[PDB]
RNA sequence: ACAAUGCAAGGUUUGUAUUGGAAUGGUGGGAAUUUAAAACCUUCCCAGAGUAACAAUUGGAGGGCAAGUCUGGUGCCAGCAGCCGCGGUAAUUCCAGCUCCAAUAGCGUAUAUUAAAAUUGUUGCAGUUAAAACGCUCGUAGUUGAAUUUCAAAGAAUCAUUCUUUUUAAAAUCCGGAUUUGUUACUUUGAGUA
RNA sequence: GCUUCCUUCAGUACCUUAUGAGAAAUCAAAGUCUUUGGGUUCU
């Protein structure tokens, strides 16, 4: 783990097959309006992925289509500007700041937020390096909050 | 020499049931007495004898309730001076008491040491095979393989050892101290052992077994 | 020139103050069960003796042969 | 974390080799790794290993004869030429007469006797007796 | 892991610590700083020219029971007043209590030597006769 | 200026002064051979040294490499001339193989005590 | 140096005290030459060793370390001793004499330096307890960075191996044949260096 | 539904054992180290 002591490996691991499974019925348009339309109502790639993984009978959106979810939202032009991830770290960042403003005595609080930081600053560069940020955006503890919309 | 052979392997080499202490070695035979070695190396018959040292003479302190208590251990190298390198040590009352002792624990220790060559094989073996490291205590020394015309390049000690040992031709190092004597001795005697121990190339080959002594002359130790 | 002898199993090779290694000998049988004359033979390095693992090595090497017949 | 997955391979080798052992999973497979075992092969050390692809890094696992002393990356990969050779292999390994010293050389890799030879010296990988 | 990087490129962390450490290396210290020059009376050399001041015995350290024949000299070069032992059986007679004696080391670069309490030099010709010769006599006598 | 008239250490001393058996043999060698100091030896064992060292350097190098052929070669034949092969020991392998008995049989001295002309060694001299 | 006897030891020969003829530099003087002129070098001719006075020293002999528990003197004094140590009336250590040992026309002492030093550690140190893991985490530079992209195949020579030849895709170029295809590190050949 | 037993993850100790280590005390890491080079910071 990247921040704690933890060296737990918990995971998914995909089996062999790579080629779709024989019981998959789904042609690949139609789960692609399914993952658009998941899209719209708010779920984000990782989610939409889940539940296309439960409620719909799809294991793997690779597999049914050549590309994958993320891809396809590009594709179709509903792909958020701020990578998940990253938005996500951004969002507890805000959280822990509220945190801080109310309760100004919390260590414990203090200390993990400067990692989320941290960690926020590894992943924002990253993106940057590729080109899902732009240049222009350091990230700021008086902006931030407004960013996550 | 006529002694009474108390061990199954002495008693077989009483007559003549064995060609060589080669043929001990090879089934890995504990040799209890020294009365085997000596036969296997005496001055008539044999080629090459046992020269033998007394390399150290340590004196070496009990401290009992009245004053101090001097015992002396003894170290001996003996040495064929071509394939058999022995190392003793003994810790007894009087001096020449504790040099015999310690002739005896060497003849027991007494092993064969490969001898090869550096580059390329012409006539007769001389350094070692190749680089062979001991450790014993805090001494560890690494015989590495030399040229022909080179002499065992390395201290006083380790060159009496080699000597013995019928490596002509060595480099030596030595991590750890080596003042300690005893230790650097049992160090090279180690390396020296590695030797056939090591499993070159060469050695690839499954060659069948031999017959150990006490199959192929069971009968023989039936009558007895 | 002695060349010394190679574990059966594990190949290591085994000098002269090894002891602790062993060349376990196996009796032959000849149709009836009665003892044949031939010995098929095992030398064992003293390392897997100290391990345990020289029973799963006879094992192993009786398998290889057709002396006894289930491997592990 | 893995950094030289080719060391990490050689180690694990050792370690089987050191206990014994005969089979042997050395857990991702390298391109590099495995002409290093194709080598080593050759010149005898090592018997069959049966590649098995996952979709990943592949795992190999190895069928040894227990004829290996050691065998070693020597990571920092010097560059080395053909003159700075033979200072190098007395360095290493224990005889002239044996042991190899595996170079990744343009002309793929192969042990220093074979670079010399050849000509070019390179980069050195590793080495076994 | 070793401790030490192995890097290919990195060079500059290898040559950096080994230059800051080496000062830690005592006899490399002794020979790079400046302070030699400095707080030597010799002020590198191999030996110094000095009139005697005091003919004056040391007495040695505690397990040994001896009065060590001492010269305090001070130094025509560097106006340094430093104690030189005079060796010899009968050898603080053989000079004058202000004679131009030659003083060497000691044998120890500075570190004092043996029964003596940091006496680190060595008397080693009077009037330039040497200190040997006229201790041997059959050689030489002291000119004045 | 200073001349250019390059000058040379022909003989090194031992290293360990009073090592006994080393001392044993040097003195034997001086014996043997009439020589006059240990100088004498250590000279000899230089001149030895050097051809020692060029035959190991030799070795190194694989044969038909330009190098190890000339340089190699060269040795052989000088050392052939010297005196110290002749016909069945000249193979560069061999050189190594010289001792200080070798080297000291060929000094004009043993020649001549060899060749009759004087009743010893020293006579010789 | 050599040979005689005398003496010695060894399984007749080596070794070592009397003699005594041979050898020869050195040293002295002439030349020949050398050299700008001399001087040396070498060269020849006269001179010319037996205590071959034509005289070998230097530093050591407790250990380290080769060599004395030899003789007198000193008496925790003087002194020696790089270090450990020696000296308090047997000093194998001082001061001597004798004998021996080493290197020897050289041999000591000092200061510096290299090696010894894997005691600065790239090769190549050590860090529980010996000196040494920052109290802890984050962190920029720094160093380090998973796998993946043409794998392979066949023929001839040699003593399982070595060296060689041939083809297995795509694009541009040339009259179905034939021939170019990321950058740098690295490496190989060169070139050019007093 | 909980409980046990099996296997397995991540913690986390202990025990015997080292042809493993260590100067030893001891150490499943202090091991895979003169058969010396996985990376890296500090001393
Ligand atoms: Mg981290
Ligand atoms: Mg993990
Ligand atoms: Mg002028
Ligand atoms: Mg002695
Ligand atoms: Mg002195
Ligand atoms: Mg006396
Ligand atoms: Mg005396
Ligand atoms: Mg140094
Ligand atoms: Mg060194
Ligand atoms: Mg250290
Ligand atoms: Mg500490
Ligand atoms: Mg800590
Ligand atoms: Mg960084
Ligand atoms: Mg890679
Ligand atoms: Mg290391």
């Amino acid at each position: 783990r990247m921040y704690g002591k933890g060296k737990g490996i918990s995971s998914s691991t995909l089996p062999y097959k790579r080629k779709q499974p024989s019981w998959l019925k789904q042609k690949p348009s139609e789960i692609e309006d399914a993952i658009i339309k998941l899209a719209k109502k708010g779920q984000t790639p990782s989610q939409i992925g889940a539940t296309l993984r439960d409620n719909y009978g799809i294991p793997q959106v690779k597999s049914v289509t050549g590309n994958k979810i993320l891809r396809i939202l590009r594709a179709q032009g509903i792909a958020t500007t701020i990578p998940e991830d990253l938005y996500f770290l951004i969002k507890k960042a805000v959280s822990m700041r509220k945190h801080l403003e109310k309760n100004k005595k919390d260590k414990d609080c203090k200390f993990r937020l400067i990692l989320t930081e941290s960690k926020i600053h590894r992943i924002s560069r990253y993106y940057k390096r590729k080109k899902l940020l732009p240049s222009n955006w350091k990230y700021q503890s008086s902006t931030a909050s407004a960013l996550i919309a | 020499k006529n002694w009474v052979p108390v061990t199954k392997l002495g008693r077989l080499v009483k007559e003549g049931k064995i060609v060589s202490i080669e043929e001990i070695y090879l089934h890995s035979l504990p040799i209890k007495e020294y009365q085997i070695i000596d036969y296997f190396f005496q001055p008539n018959e044999c080629s090459h004898p046992l020269k033998d040292d007394v390399v150290k003479i340590m004196p070496v302190q009990k401290q009992t309730r009245a004053g101090q208590r001097t015992r002396f251990k003894a170290f001996v190298a003996i040495g064929d001076g071509n394939g058999h390198c022995g190392l003793g040590v003994k810790c007894a009352k009087e001096v020449a008491t504790a040099i015999r002792g310690a002739i005896i624990s060497a003849k027991l220790s007494l092993i064969p040491v490969r001898r090869g060559y550096w580059g390329n094989k012409i006539g007769d073996p001389h350094t070692v095979p190749m680089k062979v490291s001991g450790k014993c205590g805090s001494v560890r020394i690494r015989l590495v393989p030399a040229p022909r015309g080179t002499q065992i390049v390395g201290a006083p000690t380790t060159k009496k050892m080699l000597n013995f040992a019928g490596i002509k031709d060595c480099f030596s190092s030595s991590c750890g101290k080596t003042k300690t004597k005893g230790n650097f001795l049992r160090a090279i005697f180690n390396a020296l052992s590695k030797t056939y121990g090591y499993l070159t190339p060469d050695l690839w080959k499954v060659t069948n077994f031999d017959k150990s002594p006490y199959e192929e002359w069971s009968d023989f130790l039936e009558t007895y | 020139i002695y060349i010394p002898r190679k574990c059966s199993a594990t190949s290591r090779l085994i000098p002269a103050k090894e002891h602790g290694a062993v060349q376990i000998n196996v009796g032959m049988v000849d149709a009836n069960g009665v003892y044949n004359g031939k010995t098929e033979t095992f030398a064992i390095s003293g390392h897997v003796r100290q391990n345990g693992e020289s029973d799963a090595c006879l094992n192993r090497l009786m398998y290889e042969k057709k002396l006894l017949s289930f491997q592990n | 974390v893995r950094m030289s997955v080719l060391a990490d391979c050689l180690k694990t080798i050792n370690n089987a080799e050191k206990r014994g052992r005969r089979q042997v999973l050395i857990r991702p497979s390298s391109k590099v790794v495995i002409k290093f075992l194709q080598y080593m092969q050759k010149k005898g050390y090592i018997g069959s290993f049966e590649i098995v692809d996952d979709h990943r890094s592949g795992k190999i696992v190895v069928n040894l004869l227990g004829r290996i002393n050691k065998c070693a990356v020597i990571s920092p990969r010097y560059d080395v030429k053909l003159d700075e050779i033979e200072k190098i292999i007395t360095s290493i390994l224990p005889s002239r007469l044996f042991g190899h010293l595996i170079l990744t050389t343009p002309y793929g890799i192969m042990d220093h006797e074979e670079a010399r030879r050849k000509h070019t010296g390179g980069k050195v990988l590793g080495f076994f007796f | 892991g070793s401790g030490k990087p192995s890097g290919l490129r990195a060079a500059r962390k290898l040559r950096i610590r080994r230059r800051t450490q080496r000062w830690a290396d005592k006899s490399y210290k002794k020979s790079h700083l400046g302070t030699r020059w400095k707080s030597n009376p010799f002020r590198g050399s191999s030996h110094a020219k000095g009139i005697v001041v005091e003919k004056v015995a040391i007495e040695a350290k505690q397990p040994n029971s001896a009065y060590r024949k001492c010269v305090r000299v001070q130094l025509i070069k560097n106006g340094k007043k430093i104690t030189a032992f005079v060796p010899g059986d009968g050898c603080l007679n053989f000079i004058d209590e202000n004679d131009e004696v030659l003083v060497s080391g000691f044998g120890r670069s500075g570190h004092s030597v043996g029964d003596l309490p940091g006496v680190k030099f060595k008397v080693v010709k009077v009037a330039r006769v040497s200190l040997l010769a006229l201790f041997k006599e059959k050689k030489e006598k002291p000119r004045s | 200026p200073k001349s250019y008239r390059n000058y040379s250490k022909t003989a090194r001393n031992p290293k360990r002064p009073f090592e006994k058996e080393r001392l044993d043999q040097e003195l034997k060698l001086i014996g043997e051979y009439g020589l006059k100091n240990k100088r004498e030896i250590w000279r000899v064992q230089y001149l030895l040294a050097k051809i020692r060292s060029a035959a190991r350097y030799l070795l190194t190098l694989d044969e038909k490499s330009s190098k190890r052929i000339f340089q190699g070669e060269a040795l052989l034949r000088r050392m052939v001339r010297q005196g110290l092969l002749g016909e069945n020991e000249e193979k560069l392998d061999y050189v190594l193989g010289l001792t200080l008995p070798k080297l000291l049989e060929r000094r004009l001295q043993t020649k001549v005590f060899k060749l009759g002309l004087a009743k010893s060694v020293h006579h010789a001299r």
